[PDB]
RNA sequence: UAGGGGAUCGAAGAUGAUCAGAUACCGUCGUAGUCUUAACCAUAAACUAUGCCGACUAGGGAUCGGGUGGUGUUUUUUUAAUGACCCACUCGGCACCUUACGAGAAAUCAAAGUCUUUGGGUUCUGGGGGGAGUAUGGUCGCAAGGCUGAAACUUAAAGGA
C-alpha cells in the first residue's frame, strides 16, 4: 500500500498464515516481501501424491 | 547502494568528472585521469605525492577542458591568474 | 505566445543542463516558479539561485550541481485523487525507492511523500531526477 | 602458450591486478583478450545467430557465414561481438573474442524493498538501433524474464533474474535488437541516483603504479 | 626494362643497415661478399641484388639519401647538429627591440628590461 | 605583478622608429583586438599604443606552465620568418618548425618529427593556421603574435606586431624570450647593454 | 468567362528534315497561352515522399537576426561618439559535420533516439497483388473536373533494402 496500513497488515498475516498452514514457505522467511520468492517446485513437495514416498510406505 | 544489513552490495562505485558531477562509464579510452605536481620549498619535484583531479570522455570535445582545467590548480591552491569567474 | 510560463523555463533548464553549463539565466520570474525551485532543492537538487527584479514579471538565475538528471513539465494539469499518484509513479519514475514526481494542493507546491504525510491532493505540475 | 603485449597486459599475466572492478574503475581499454580469460573463468558462450550474408564475382556469388555471439556468467558481467568470416569452425571463434573485449558491467539491484540480495535492475533503460528501441523495467521478484526467446537469453547470462520489457522496431532483425538491448544494460552505470553522490575520491592509475614489472 | 624488385630491394636495404662497413662501389668485390653475409636462392638472383646494393654507396657519399640509417650517418646528425655561438645578447641598436605598445602587464608584472620601441598607418 | 625597470628606458621613441609596429594596415581592422592611439585624413590604423605589454612579453608566467624551455618554440612557414622563430629555437629551448610547421608533426599518433605541448605560441595566425586548431582539440594552451588581423577564438591571448613585408616578424620573438629569461634562466637582475643586432636577427640570403 | 495586352516563346495546326515506317526526336514559322484587371476551378513528386505540441539525451565549428561584456579593432579629428570590425557570451533561427551509448530490414537517423524494461498530450491514415480511384449513387463546378467511393471476378506473389 504504505507499510502499516490496515489491509495490508490486516491479508498479510492473515494471507502470509494460509501458507505456513500448508509447509509451503517456512518459520524462520515470512516478512511478506519475500512470499514472491516461491518457485513451481516447493509446491509440489507438500502435494500428497509425492509427501507419501517421503513417511516412505511406497517403493518409487 | 546497499542492502538492510550495511553490505555493499554491487559491483563498484563510478569514478564522476570532476568541473562536470557526470560519471565515467566502463569503456571511455577518450578517458584522463592528472598527476599534474607540487614545488617542495624550493626546482624539485615533489615525488610519491601529487594532483588529482578527471575528465570525463565528454568535453574532451568541445573545446571545454583547457578553460575547465586553467578553472581548477589556480582554484585549488597553486596558480594565480590567468583565470576569471567574471568574463 | 509564451503561451504557458512554467514550461518555457523549465525545458532550457534540460537544455543548459545536459550540456554540462553549471548554470541557468531564464525570464520570466511568477509566484509558481521561486515556489518550485524551494521545493527541487530541498531534496540535494540545486543551489542558492539569485531573483533579479526590473519591476517587472522579472528575470532567475540558478546556480548549479551537476547532479540534475531531468524535470519535464507534464501538461494539461490534470485531476488527481489521493489513490491515484500510483498509477504516476510507474509511468515517470525510473525506480521508486526514489526522484519526486510534482504536484499542487491546497498547503502545497509540494511532493508526493510529503503528502502521505499530509494525506492530500489536487492537480501535478512537474517532476525530478 | 600465452604471451603478452602492452602494458596492460604483461600486468595481468605477472597477476598485480586481480578483479575486472580496477578496471571499469579507471576505466581502461583492451586491443589483448587473454585479459580477461586470466581474471574472469566462470564466463560460459552462447551463439545467437549463424545467418549466410552477401557480397555478391563476375561469374558468381560470394559468401560468409555473421555469427553474433554473447558471453558471460551470472553477475553482472555480458560480453557481445559480430565477426563475418569465411566458413564458420575464424568465423564463430574469433566471434568469441570480438565478444570477450567488449565484456561490460551491469547494476543488479533493488526494485524497492530493499531486502537481501540482489534480482532486478536499478533503475529504467532505454537502448537505441536504426529501429529497434528497447524498454528495459524493474519487475518486482521472480516475476520472469518477459521478452524474445532471445533478448531472455542475453539477460540470464546477466543473471539479473527478472525484468519487464518491451520493443517498437523490426524485431526480425536478429543482431539490430540485442545491438540496442545491450546499450541500456551498459549504461545502468549512466545515471545519478542519490546513493551514488557521496563523492568518491579517486584513486591511483595502474598505469604509473606498477611502472617497473610493466617494459624490458 | 631496366625495373627492380622486393623479393630484390628490401634483402640490399636490410643488408646495407649493417654492412656498410670487410663495405663498397670493382660492385665486383661485393657479389663474392654477399654470399658470405646472405643465404641466397640463386647465380642470377645474387647479381641483381648487388646491381642493386651499388646503386647506394654510388649515391651514399654523393649525399643524404632515402629511410635508411646504419650508425654511421645517423652520431653525422649529436655532430652537425650544432649552431650559433654567443646566443642572443641588444651594444649595437643596447635596447632590445618592445611594438610601443609593448607597457601595461609588464609594468603590471617585472624586473629589469634594457627594451626597444614607436611614437605616434 | 607590479615591481621595476620591467616597466620605457632612455631607449624603448628611437629603435622601433627605424625597423615600424605602432602601425596597423590599409583598409583592414579585424571585431576577432585591443592589440588598432585613433585611428589619420590620409590613407590609412597612428595598431592601442600601450597594451603589447599587456597579454609579446600570460605570454611570460604562464610558462615560468619551462622547466625545460626544446619542446618552448617558434611557430612558421615564410621568408623574411625561417630567421627568427630556427633561430628562437638556438639561443634557448626549442625542434625548429620553420620552411615544416610538420602538420601533426597536434593531431593523432602516425607521424614524423613529434607533438604533445601545454602553451606551444605561434608570425602569422594569410604561414600558421594550426596551433588555433592542432588546440581546439583536446589540451594544448596556445600563444597569436593578434595584428589587425587574427581570428582569437582559441588563441585565448593577444600578441600584436606588423607583417607588411620588411623586419618585425624576424625581430619580435626575441621579446617573447630575453623577457621569459628574465623569470628563472641565466643573463644577470636600469642598464648594461645586452652583447646583438636587431639591423645576427633581418635576412640570410633574400 | 468576358474586356485589355498581344514583344518573346510556343501544345495545337503547317511544314523541311532524318527514317524500313516517323503521325516524334532535329530546323523555321506559327494561333491559342504565356502578361493583367475581374471573376471560377483546388489539383501536384503541395517532397524533408518524415503530423504538430512538448520534455530529456553527445561532442563540435560555421552563419542570419537580436542582446550582454571586454582601459576590445580600425575609423582620427583632439579624446571620443557611434559605425564597420575582432573576440567573449548568450537566446531564436536556417542548415552541416562527427560519433554511436541508442534505433532500424537495411540504406541511414540528433532524431526515424528515450519501444517487448512495451503507455507524456491528441488529429488524420493502411492492412496481400490487381479489378480501380473505375461503376455506381450523393454532391461542389459553366465546363474541364474534383471530394466521396463499391462489388463480382480473378491471383501466389507484387514489393523494400
Amino acid at each position: 500500500r504504505d507499510e502499516k496500513d490496515p489491509k495490508r497488515l490486516f491479508e498479510g498475516n492473515a494471507l502470509i498464515r494460509r501458507l505456513v498452514r500448508v509447509g509451503v514457505l517456512s518459520e524462520d522467511k515470512k516478512k511478506l516481501d519475500y512470499v514472491l520468492a516461491l518457485k513451481v517446485e516447493d509446491f509440489l513437495e507438500r502435494r500428497l501424491q509425492t509427501q507419501v514416498y517421503k513417511l516412505g510406505l511406497a517403493a518409487s | 547502494m546497499e542492502n538492510d544489513k550495511g553490505q555493499l552490495v554491487e559491483l563498484y562505485v563510478p569514478r564522476k568528472c570532476s568541473a562536470t558531477n557526470r560519471i565515467i562509464k566502463a569503456d571511455d579510452h577518450a578517458s584522463v585521469q592528472i598527476n599534474v605536481a607540487k614545488v617542495d620549498e624550493e626546482g624539485r619535484a615533489i615525488p610519491g605525492e601529487y594532483v588529482t583531479y578527471a575528465l570525463s570522455g565528454y568535453v574532451r570535445s568541445r573545446g571545454e577542458s583547457d578553460d575547465s582545467l586553467n578553472r581548477l590548480a589556480q582554484n585549488d591552491g597553486l596558480l594565480k591568474n590567468v583565470w576569471s569567474y567574471s568574463r | 505566445t509564451r503561451s504557458s510560463v512554467l514550461a518555457d523555463a523549465l525545458n532550457a533548464i534540460n537544455n543548459a543542463e545536459k550540456t554540462g553549463k553549471r548554470q541557468v539565466l531564464i525570464r520570466p520570474s511568477s509566484k509558481v516558479i521561486i515556489k518550485f525551485l524551494q521545493v527541487m532543492q530541498k531534496h540535494g537538487y540545486i543551489g542558492e539561485f539569485e531573483y533579479i527584479d526590473d519591476h517587472r514579471s522579472g528575470k532567475i538565475v540558478v546556480q548549479l550541481n551537476g547532479r540534475l538528471n531531468k524535470c519535464g513539465v507534464i501538461s494539461p494539469r490534470f485531476n488527481v485523487k489521493i489513490g491515484d499518484i500510483e498509477k504516476w509513479t510507474a509511468n515517470l519514475l525510473p525506480a521508486r525507492q526514489f526522484g519526486y514526481v510534482i504536484l499542487t494542493t491546497s498547503a502545497g507546491i509540494m511532493d508526493h511523500e510529503e503528502a502521505r504525510r499530509k494525506h492530500v491532493s489536487g492537480k501535478i505540475l512537474g517532476f525530478v531526477y | 602458450g600465452w604471451v603478452p603485449v602492452t602494458k596492460l597486459g604483461r600486468l595481468v599475466k605477472a597477476g598485480k591486478i586481480t578483479t575486472i572492478e580496477e578496471i571499469f574503475l579507471h576505466s581502461l581499454p583492451v586491443k589483448e583478450f587473454q585479459i580477461i580469460d586470466t581474471l574472469l573463468p566462470g564466463l560460459q558462450d552462447e551463439v545467437m545467430n549463424i545467418k549466410p550474408v552477401q557480397k555478391q564475382t563476375r561469374a558468381g556469388q560470394r559468401t560468409r557465414f555473421k555469427a553474433v555471439v554473447v558471453v558471460g556468467d551470472s553477475n553482472g558481467h555480458v560480453g557481445l561481438g559480430i565477426k563475418t568470416a569465411k566458413e564458420v569452425a575464424g568465423a564463430i571463434r574469433a566471434g568469441i573474442i570480438i565478444a570477450k573485449l567488449s565484456v561490460i558491467p551491469i547494476r543488479r539491484g533493488y526494485w524497492g524493498t530493499n531486502l537481501g540480495q540482489p534480482h532486478s535492475l536499478a533503475t529504467k533503460t532505454t537502448g537505441k538501433c536504426g529501429s529497434v528501441t528497447v524498454r528495459l523495467i524493474p519487475a518486482p521478484r521472480g516475476s520472469g524474464i518477459v521478452a524474445s526467446p532471445a533478448v531472455k537469453k542475453l539477460l540470464q547470462l546477466a543473471g539479473v533474474e527478472d525484468v519487464y520489457t518491451q520493443s517498437n522496431g523490426k524485431t526480425r532483425t536478429l543482431e539490430n535488437t540485442l545491438k540496442a538491448a545491450f546499450v541500456a544494460i551498459g549504461n545502468t552505470y549512466g545515471f545519478l541516483t542519490p546513493n551514488l553522490w557521496a563523492e568518491q575520491p579517486l584513486p591511483v592509475s595502474p598505469l604509473d603504479i606498477y611502472s617497473d614489472e610493466a617494459s624490458a | 626494362g631496366r625495373v627492380r624488385t622486393k623479393t630484390v630491394k628490401r634483402a640490399s636495404k636490410a643488408l646495407i643497415e649493417r654492412y656498410y662497413p670487410k663495405l663498397t662501389l670493382d660492385f665486383q668485390t661485393n657479389k663474392r661478399l654477399c654470399d658470405e653475409i646472405a643465404t641466397i636462392q640463386s647465380k642470377r638472383l645474387r647479381n641483381k641484388i648487388a646491381g642493386y646494393t651499388t646503386h647506394l654507396m654510388k649515391r651514399i657519399q654523393k649525399g643524404p639519401v632515402r629511410g635508411i640509417s646504419f650508425k654511421l650517418q645517423e652520431e653525422e646528425r649529436e655532430r652537425k647538429d650544432q649552431y650559433v655561438p654567443e646566443v642572443k645578447a641588444a651594444r649595437s641598436n643596447g635596447v632590445l627591440n618592445v611594438d610601443n605598445q609593448t607597457s601595461d602587464l609588464v609594468k603590471s608584472l617585472g624586473l629589469k628590461l634594457p627594451l626597444s620601441v614607436i611614437n605616434v598607418s | 605583478s607590479l615591481p621595476a625597470t620591467f616597466d620605457l628606458t632612455p631607449e624603448d621613441a628611437q629603435l622601433l622608429l627605424a625597423a615600424n609596429t605602432h602601425l596597423g594596415a590599409r583598409n583592414v581592422q579585424v571585431h576577432q583586438e585591443p592589440y588598432v592611439f585613433n585611428a589619420r585624413p590620409d590613407g590609412v590604423h597612428v595598431i592601442n599604443v600601450g597594451k603589447t605589454w599587456e597579454k609579446l612579453v600570460l605570454a611570460a608566467r604562464i610558462i615560468a606552465a619551462i622547466p625545460n624551455p626544446e619542446d618552448v618554440v617558434a611557430i612558421s612557414s615564410r621568408t623574411f620568418g625561417q630567421r627568427a622563430v630556427l633561430k628562437f629555437a638556438a639561443h634557448t629551448g626549442a625542434t625548429p618548425i620553420a620552411g615544416r610547421f610538420t602538420p601533426g608533426s597536434f593531431t593523432n599518433y602516425i607521424t614524423r618529427s613529434f607533438k604533445e605541448p601545454r602553451l606551444v605560441i605561434v608570425t602569422d595566425p594569410r604561414s600558421d593556421a594550426q596551433a588555433i586548431k592542432e588546440a581546439s582539440y583536446v589540451n594544448i594552451p596556445v600563444i597569436a603574435l593578434t595584428d589587425l588581423d587574427s581570428p582569437s577564438e582559441f588563441v585565448d591571448v593577444a600578441i600584436p606586431c606588423n607583417n607588411r613585408g620588411k623586419h618585425s616578424i624576424g625581430l619580435i620573438w626575441y621579446l617573447l624570450a630575453r623577457e621569459v629569461l628574465r623569470l628563472r634562466g641565466a643573463l644577470v637582475d636600469r642598464t648594461q647593454p645586452w652583447s646583438i643586432m636587431p639591423d645576427l636577427y633581418f635576412y640570410r640570403d633574400p
